[PDB]
């Protein structure tokens, strides 16, 4: 199943590409109503291959949507058994890749910061590494 | 026809109308003020409530009588319990009242 | 236009009313007390005009009589079941020959709020949900009725001042411990209240009911299922407790002491005991509960009959 | 003051509405786990994060869930403008496609932040205008044009003149 | 306790008669409980408290709570019935309407001409209807457990899902 996983099924362009840009674009509020439209019968249009899954509906197979951060799955039960799932990840997708190519070797830190954001300066230590690697740089002990 | 029992009937009769009032009037209040912009288990579970309710019942009446109906009414009521509980062990056993098989 | 007759009428009424009054107030403080402990009456005023003011939207996909009549039979049903509760002498709104069965009518009726709630809300996890919880309610129910029945038995009568004067010596939380037991799991059980709280959150397929009720007839649940406990507590008052007869207070007092001490333990074994399992729920109910209270009859029956001689 | 679109109990209604305020707190990022009802019930929407393009349709769904009155909170530099995340797959502010009564900067606000968004929202609730019931009266309502709370705040933060040095805890 | 007979029980007779016509189950179940509830009211003018008793209990508040149960579980929305509709048209209805009436004014007219000194109201209590019902109708209580015994099973093997 070769589907996007961070953008939407219905996205336009590969947003790691050098020629794509990485700035927001201007807001649609019709694009906006089309999202909502397409949630509103999301269930109701609920094809089974188009996530991987298989035996869609055995007259006792569910097919549900669910909701650390938050999150869809979708859920096939035998009963109360789960027989598949596809987590559905991507709603949290802030394009931090992409802005590491925006920002200076500097400015990039806080957007270390805010992937994890738990873990903070646990998550600026492999950058800071990584970047102190191609300076050159054998910080000191302290 | 005394006058205690007619005021408590009287009683009754204000308190079940101010009350259903009450709800009725919370409601038509809260609606109109304020502007504007499956699985057979449950079937199996509701029908043994249904048969073992109306064996409650029997069991109902006997206890509000038990002294009138002396020993032979405890020896008639202990056979009618035993049937009931032969039943409930019946439906355990054979899984009908077991939720998660 | 002045007869005693008519004096004493007005005075019986004045003392339903009265009555009434102070259980739905009472239940509204007992919302402000569970919210408080896991001023206060303004609070609960300022939370009544939100309700009074906020719009009422019923489900356009909704059927609007059904989903308009859950909230008064929650409310209404054990509201009215207080009824039979005699709380002092002469302070009676109704002195039934039934009695216990009103209170027993009275829950029966106070089912179809869950299942109504449920089907007037057009959602299939809410009706799924409705479906659990009164499954839950009918399985304690079944046996609701018999724990009353071993008090019914001691005191040979269907009359609350029957009971309370039954209980004259003796409680009957001593003779009747186990229909005191059975009869305190069922009430906290009908009332859909903790560890009995939320049967639907044991699956995703499965929400709550009182879900897409807003506004004042979620302030009907809310304050319906209050009531309900102040009801289950005083009917287990006056049935397992002697009622208002004490020693040395007046009875009154000695009444409400006994009903708030028993709100306060139904909030703490909220706030403390944890939610079983669905399936161990029903489990419990249906393969303990209620042969204990067949068994408990039996023997109540038979110790009543040996000791008449 | 001016206002964009018998008295004392609008008032009643007001303080009535403003301390008894049921919060529907949106997860979406960093800024929720910081600042730690159905959406029918709820009268205050919060939203603390980033409004990614993938549900910033679940965001408007459950606002338009709720029932009059609504006011929304915008915490953290995400909801109010898109923050740092100026990103193809960010909507720039939660104000883009939903009205916001209140604002709070930071990445993320600290928790009392939020206790100072509830007390802005409470006046804000407080001298209001709203209609009393759907058929008598104008049915409008009239926010209040308050005076910023960096113009109030103004003369007592330029009269800072000195502040503790760095190098201490 | 003749007003209440009366009001009860042209309130049951208008509830059954809008539950015959009815095309939404919950609706119809609805005046159901309704017409039960009237019907209570009118054992209770009658002095039979046991059995207004028992009709709210059990038959609106167990047996109607069990049609509830199976009409939420089958999920009746409009299956080609409520759409076609046909128990309104005159053609389906008139005959059996008739052939009840028949049968009303035959059974009224046996009804009249009986001798009535009238039902006086005085109040049967459970104590003597438990009395009666331990003593010479011992073995009705006792088959009639085995009644519900055999609706039990007989429900269990047809109703289970498997
Ligand atoms: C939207 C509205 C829907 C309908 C709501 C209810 C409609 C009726 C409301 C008005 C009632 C008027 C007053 C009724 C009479 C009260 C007095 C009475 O019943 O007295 C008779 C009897 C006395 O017995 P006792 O005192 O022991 O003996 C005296 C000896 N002759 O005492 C008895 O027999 C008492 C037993 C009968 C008690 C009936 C109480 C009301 C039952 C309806 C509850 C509704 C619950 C919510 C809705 C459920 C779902 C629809
Ligand atoms: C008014 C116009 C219609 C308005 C809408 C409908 C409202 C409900 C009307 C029917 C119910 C109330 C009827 C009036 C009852 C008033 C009380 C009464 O008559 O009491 C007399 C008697 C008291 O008992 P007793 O001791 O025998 O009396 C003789 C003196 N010793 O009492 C008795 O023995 C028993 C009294 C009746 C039993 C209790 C009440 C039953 C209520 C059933 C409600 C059914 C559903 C109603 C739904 C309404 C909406 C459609
Ligand atoms: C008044 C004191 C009586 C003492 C002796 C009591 C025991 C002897 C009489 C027992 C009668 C039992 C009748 C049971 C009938 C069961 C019928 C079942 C049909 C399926
Ligand atoms: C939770 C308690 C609910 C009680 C509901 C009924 C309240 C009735 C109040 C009656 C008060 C007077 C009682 C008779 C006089 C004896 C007591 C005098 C001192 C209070
Ligand atoms: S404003 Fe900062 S802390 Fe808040 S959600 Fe955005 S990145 Fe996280």
């Amino acid at each position: 199943n070769l589907r996007r996983i961070m953008m939407p099924q219905t996205w336009k362009g590969h947003p790691l590409r050098k020629d794509y840009p990485a700035r927001a674009t201007e807001f649609s509020p019709f694009e906006l109503t089309k999202a909502k439209q397409d949630l509103e019968m999301e269930a109701l249009t609920f094809k089974p291959e188009e996530w991987g899954m298989k035996r869609g509906t055995n007259e006792d197979f569910m097919f549900l949507n669910l909701g650390h951060g938050a999150f869809r799955i979708v859920l096939q039960l035998d009963g109360e058994e789960i027989v598949d799932c596809v987590p559905d990840i991507g709603y949290h997708h802030r394009g931090a890749e992409k802005m590491g190519e925006r920002q200076s070797w500097h400015s990039y830190i806080p957007y270390t910061d805010r992937i994890e954001y738990l873990g903070g300066c646990v998550n600026e230590m492999p950058y800071v590494l990584a970047v102190e690697k191609l300076a050159g740089i054998t910080v000191p002990d302290r | 026809t005394s006058t205690e029992v007619i005021a408590h009937h009287w009683a009754f009769a204000i308190f079940l109308i101010v009350a259903i009032g009450l709800c009725c009037l919370m409601l038509v209040g809260g609606w109109f003020l304020g502007g504007r912009a499956l699985s057979a288990k449950f079937y199996l579970v509701a029908m043994f409530f249904v048969i073992f309710d109306v064996e409650a019942l029997y069991l109902f009446a006997w206890s509000t009588s038990i002294r009138e109906s002396g020993w032979v009414g405890f020896v008639e009521a202990a056979i009618f319990i035993f049937v009931l509980l032969a039943g409930l062990v019946y439906l355990v056993r054979i899984g009908a009242l077991d939720w998660t098989p | 236009w002045i007869s005693p007759e008519l004096i004493e009428i007005l005075l019986t009424i004045l003392k339903a009313v009265v009555i009434l009054l102070v259980v739905v107030t009472c239940g509204a403080f007992m919302s402000f007390g569970e919210r408080r402990l896991l001023g206060g009456s303004l609070q609960l005023v300022a939370d009544m005009i939100k309700m009074f003011f906020k719009e009422d939207w019923i489900p356009k996909f909704s059927d609007r009589v059904i989903f308009t009549l859950a909230p008064m039979i929650a409310f209404t049903s054990l509201l009215l079941a207080f009824a039979i509760v005699p709380v002092s002498p002469g302070w009676v709104v109704a002195d039934l020959n039934i009695g216990i069965l009103f209170f027993l009518m009275m829950a029966g009726l106070a089912v179809y709020a869950v299942l109504f709630a449920g089907w007037s809300s057009n959602n299939k996890y809410s009706l799924l949900g409705a479906m659990r919880a009164s499954a839950q309610t009918l399985s304690y129910e079944v046996f609701l009725g018999l724990s009353l029945m071993g008090v019914v038995a001691q005191a040979g009568s269907f009359n609350m001042t029957d009971i309370v004067n039954s209980q004259a010596h003796v409680w009957n939380v001593i003779p009747q411990f186990f229909g005191f037991i059975t009869f305190a799991i069922a009430g906290v059980a009908v009332c859909h209240r903790h560890p009995f709280d939320q049967p639907e959150a044991e699956q995703e397929l499965a929400d709550g009911y009182h879900i897409e009720y807003s506004g004042m007839k979620f302030g009907l649940f809310f304050v319906g299922e209050y009531i309900g406990i102040v009801t289950i507590s005083a009917l287990m008052v006056t049935l397992f407790f002697g009622g208002w007869q004490g020693p040395l207070l007046p009875p009154f007092i000695w009444f409400a002491l006994k009903t708030a001490f028993f709100m306060m333990m139904f909030i703490l074994i909220r706030a403390s005991l944890p939610r079983p399992r669905y399936d161990q729920v029903m489990s419990f109910g249906w393969k303990i509960c209620l042969p204990l209270t067949l068994i408990n009859l039996l023997v109540t029956a038979a110790v009543i009959l040996w000791q008449a001689q | 003051m001016d206002y964009t679109l018998m008295g004392k109990l609008n008032d009643m209604v007001n303080w009535g509405r403003k301390n008894s305020i049921w919060p529907y707190n949106f997860g979406l990022s960093c800024c929720y786990v910081e600042m730690v009802a159905s959406p029918r019930q709820a009268d205050l929407m919060v939203v603390a994060g980033t409004c990614f393009t993938k549900m910033a349709p679940v965001i408007q769904r459950l606002y338009d869930q709720m029932l009059e009155p609504k006011w929304v909170i915008s915490m953290g530099a995400c909801a109010n403008s898109g923050g740092m995340y100026d990103i193809y797959s960010v909507v720039q502010g939660v104000d883009k496609f939903i009205p916001v009564d209140v604002y709070i900067p930071g990445c993320p606000p600290r928790p009392e932040a939020y206790m100072q968004a509830l007390m802005l929202l409470q006046e804000s609730i407080g001298k209001e205008r709203r209609p009393l019931s759907w058929v008598v009266g104008d049915q409008g309502v009239y926010r209040a044009n308050m005076q910023s709370e960096r113009e109030r705040k103004r003369g007592e933060r330029i009269a800072v003149t000195n502040l503790r040095t760095p190098d201490e805890i | 306790m003749e007003f209440a007979f009366y009001i009860c029980g042209l309130i049951a007779i208008l509830a059954t008669l809008r539950v015959i016509t009815h095309t939404n189950p919950v609706h119809a179940l609805l005046y159901l409980i309704i017409s039960l509830l009237a019907i209570s009211g009118v054992f209770f003018s009658l002095g039979a408290y046991f059995a207004g008793a028992l009709e709210i209990i059990v038959y609106a508040g167990a047996i109607m709570v069990l049609f509830v149960f199976v009409v939420m579980m089958l999920n009746l929305g409009g299956s080609e019935i409520e759409q076609e509709r046909q128990w309104l048209k005159p053609q389906v209805w008139i005959g059996p309407a008739i052939l009840s009436a028949i049968m009303l004014v035959v059974i009224v007219y046996a009804i009249l001409g009986v001798n009535d000194q009238g039902i006086d109201g005085t109040p049967i209590s459970a104590k003597a209807v438990g009395i009666t019902l331990f003593g010479p109708y011992v073995l009705a209580v006792e088959l009639a457990s085995m009644l519900l015994l055999a609706g039990l099973v007989v429900a269990f093997h047809v109703g289970r899902e498997e």
